[PDB]
């Protein structure tokens, strides 16, 4: 258990399993969806993955 | 998001300085702007990032016939920001007329930081009612930012001047500024100078050095107002998320204050909740009932006794709310602030809508009616004559605030489904 | 022979043109047959179809619509037991590819 | 996410077996499945929840 | 390949001297021509190789009524080259008429080094607009090299004279020379004397010694323009490889400048990229949008954060380009120059096409229209009367540059698929 929680960082993954997926941080995910408003308002015909994977980085 | 804070007047600049100094104390930063290398949290809530571990705070200071601004100026807390925004009668018309001519250059100073700010949420006004030079000037500038920005939020921290008595034009100034406050402001945080004087005489036996200890209480409330934003919470990490529940309609947008110690020279969250219900612990002084309450706790976390306390404040039955609506007092939990020593590790804060302040408004209205009929208290200067030859704008202001009192008393009733 | 009567009936049904002596009927029919004979697509890839069906099932399980997920799996597995299968599936898929997500009350 | 986070945080922070970490994850997730309206029985409640979401987008119009 | 550099006029010879002196500083060479024995790189980009570790620089200097050329002459930097090419009114017609008669011997001096040069790429003009003797003479010589060489490229480093005001024939001179610039030049690098004055008053508080510090900034830009050629890069190691992306059509061939420090008395490539986008850091001062940009970086190399920064300047959305085209700001990385001490080890440079300079052109056009209608500012000498009795060539020049303004504004539109 000792080598697992530091060499592969088991606990840190749980901590960010809460913060991001369960919104357990809240701030970063709110700044995502604030910036993600024009794209989600747009029809998904003309949405492509480069626009999502770009704006996520500006957020981070 | 990001909020540019806006201070004018003598007292308003004092709270702007005091709040920014207290935020320097709260974050792990030097008073010179340098961030500490022994420091998790956010230090970018209101701060422009320079390089030298410099988060330059985003605050614009304004002055008119400056006295106390010079004493603010010579300080080690003047090296944190000051992007060179200093720019130079005690009536409302004095501040209004003097702001009239110079509005463009101070608004250019505003637009400077506006394009400087990539992100924006709101503008916070550090105002003082019947402060003389602050009155008129602040309402004029409030009209200008509202006219220029229909996309932004405005919250005003303003004093209610009542110290049980000399200035005789005070109800006139408060009447006009409150007219601008009702129709040109999105958010109002009001406090009683009398109630803070009462709590100051509670915690000590001072009468002369009241101002500095008043600064202590106001800095506590102002820091507690922003703790959910400056430290990562989960909801009301924006101004608007905090604001939206509190205002059911923009005639009811005046917000109440609370701080749970009386003297600041295990208790569960229920106890501070139940006494934050008490009006002896509220810092602002038929039956009045709350329209919506939100409470905020920062300190020791009992993970299940929250809902246990919730059932308890229910069945206590100390506060019955608005009849014609689903009005709840609502719970927020935040982190207690690191990087500073703290007495009273549990600390509470209430934001609410209550109908009790309509009494204070009709007090000012009745005093204004008395002085207006008695006709010796407008003090007849060239400012007021050039502003209005016939002085009907004050009459219109009294009419509108009387209409607002009528709206308050009609909202006080169990039936406010019909208009008025 | 039956093919031709079918293309007539398809024009009648979808286009709402029940009179063969309308010129619009013959124009829609000529359009339909000219579209059929303009070979411009690859033949149907059964594996890509299978992938799409499985993904539809995953989208149903992700959205907690279990009655729809169970129906989707059950109907597709029954249909795929006795080429033309994957054909009709791709047909329906393209046909209304909008979102078509609610469609409850099995 | 404060009760269930605490439950999970206890049965991970003590856990003397890797299996106890595992059987801690399992139940914490399934408790969240139950507290949210995601069951084969609580469909009827969710159905009304979707209609309380409908009128929000209706009012905007 | 090899480029013969061509300087005339007082200011143009000053930058020719300053650039060649700075290249003496940059390469491991003495000011006497001797290459250093403590020195990889190329020292043959513009230099004729003599024996005594002598790379003789390939530069032709030209003068008319010389004042500053004598001060250039007595120097230890006059022993590097000078293959004996010295050869002797402030109007355009003065320089034009005086160049008219002596064109053959200076062109023979040109042909001397032309057969002397085994390899050739282009000719660089060190010009100054409204410099008096440089004006007219430079445009005449530009016409002659274009007429003789349809196989060669011409780039002109020229000043835009605007110092907020006396010479009244200046818009006439600029108008005629710009006519020759549009139709007889392949490449134009323009800068604002006003913007360099602004940045000089930014970095210091000088007003009188502006010329020497202007020489500093121009030498930095001129060295950065040639770093990819003088040091082995991989692309734009030729003039034409650099030029070809920048000009989408030879009415749009006027190029913009950039230098990333303001004061020259870890930061990533993104930061200098994003602020090389800002017009306060651009050394040249409806919505204008860039037609093509190329940026050049010399310094610290982060091998993957280039593309990371690229995605970042994308999603930043500070600069939206031309609608009717695939216009990108494009990245070039070069070696930071050895053999000299350097402050600001990271340094950036932008070449772009922008529509903003059409404003400066219509400024000169409107001033020319005013002075031409007012009719006291042609200053009526024998040069102008012998050159044109009826003075219609200036009218034709104004017509052509007005047509060019129309082309600029039509290119500014989202539709420039049709002509005009």
């Amino acid at each position: 258990l000792d080598v697992l929680n530091k060499k592969y960082s088991l606990l840190d993954h749980m901590q960010a399993m809460r913060r991001y997926l369960l919104l357990g941080q809240g701030d970063f995910i709110r700044h995502l969806m604030d910036l993600l408003k024009p794209e989600l308002v747009r029809p998904a015909t003309t949405l492509y993955q480069h626009n999502l994977t770009g704006i996520l980085e500006t957020a981070v | 998001r990001e909020i540019i804070t806006l201070q004018l007047g003598q007292c308003g600049n004092q709270i702007g300085f005091e709040f920014w100094k207290q935020l320097c104390a709260e974050h792990g930063i030097s008073p010179e702007g340098i961030v500490e290398e022994f420091a998790t949290d956010r230090k970018d809530v209101f701060f422009y990032q320079a390089d030298d571990e410099h988060y330059i705070p985003r605050a614009v200071l304004l002055d008119l016939e400056p006295r106390v601004i010079h004493s603010i100026l010579n300080s080690p807390y003047a090296k944190l920001y000051n992007p060179e925004n200093i720019y130079l009668g005690n009536n409302w018309a004095s501040g209004f007329s003097q702001g009239e001519k110079i509005h463009e250059d101070i608004f250019d100073i505003i637009d400077r930081e506006a394009d400087g700010s990539d992100s924006l949420e709101g503008f916070v006004l550090c105002h003082s009612i019947a402060g003389g030079t602050g009155s008129g000037l602040g309402s004029y500038l409030l009209e200008r930012l509202n006219d220029r920005y229909p996309k932004k939020l405005v919250q005003t921290y303003s004093v209610f001047p009542n110290q049980d008595e000399d200035v005789v034009v005070q109800p006139y100034n408060s009447l006009l500024t409150l007219k601008r406050l009702t129709q040109n402001a999105d958010c109002v945080v009001v406090l009683d100078n009398t109630a803070l004087n009462r709590i100051a005489t509670d915690r000590l036996h001072i009468q002369n050095p009241s101002f500095s200890q008043i600064n202590q209480l106001v800095s506590t409330i102002m820091s507690a107002s922003t703790t959910t934003l400056r430290y990562p919470g989960y909801m009301n990490n924006d101004l608007i998320g905090l604001i939206a529940s509190l205002i059911p309609t923009p005639r009811l947008h005046f917000l109440m204050t609370g701080y749970t110690p009386l003297t600041t020279d295990k208790t569960t969250v229920l106890d501070v909740m139940r006494r934050l219900l008490q009006p002896k612990n509220v810092m602002v002084s038929t039956n009045h009932c709350y329209i919506a309450i939100l409470n905020i706790i920062q300190g020791e976390v009992d993970p299940t006794q929250v809902h246990k306390s919730l059932q308890r404040i229910r069945e206590r039955k100390l506060a019955n709310f608005i009849p014609w609506g689903p009005a709840s007092i609502q719970v927020a939990l935040s982190r207690k602030s690191p990087y500073l020593p703290s007495a009273h590790r549990v600390s509470g804060l209430m934001m609410a809508n209550h109908t009790s302040i309509s009494s204070l408004f009709e007090r000012t209205c009745r005093q204004y009616d008395k002085l207006r009929k008695r006709e010796a208290f407008l003090e007849q200067f060239r400012k007021e004559d050039m502003f209005k030859d016939n002085f009907d704008e004050m009459d219109t202001s009294r009419e509108i605030v009387q209409q607002l009192i009528d709206e308050y008393h009609a909202a006080t009733r169990p039936d406010y489904i019909s208009w008025g | 022979a039956q093919q031709e009567r079918d293309v007539r009936e398809l024009v009648r049904g979808v286009a709402g043109l029940q009179d063969e002596a309308d010129p619009n009927f013959q124009l829609a029919l000529n359009f339909a047959w000219s579209n059929f004979r303009f070979h411009r697509f690859l033949d149907v890839n059964s594996h890509k179809i299978e992938k799409t069906i499985e993904g539809i099932y995953e989208k149903f399980v992700i959205h907690s619509d279990l009655s729809k997920a169970a129906s989707w799996k059950r109907l597709t597995e029954e249909f795929l037991n006795a080429d033309a299968h994957y054909s009709i599936l791709s047909l329906l898929l393209c046909l209304s590819d909008s979102p078509s997500n609610s469609s409850y009350v099995e | 996410l404060e009760c269930s986070w605490d439950e999970l945080w206890n049965k991970v922070q003590q856990a003397q077996d890797l299996d106890h970490i595992i059987a801690a994850h399992e139940v914490f997730l399934d408790t969240i499945i139950s507290r949210c309206l995601l069951d084969s029985d609580s469909r009827a409640l969710l159905n009304q929840l979707r209609a309380v979401f409908d009128q929000i987008i209706e009012l905007q119009n």
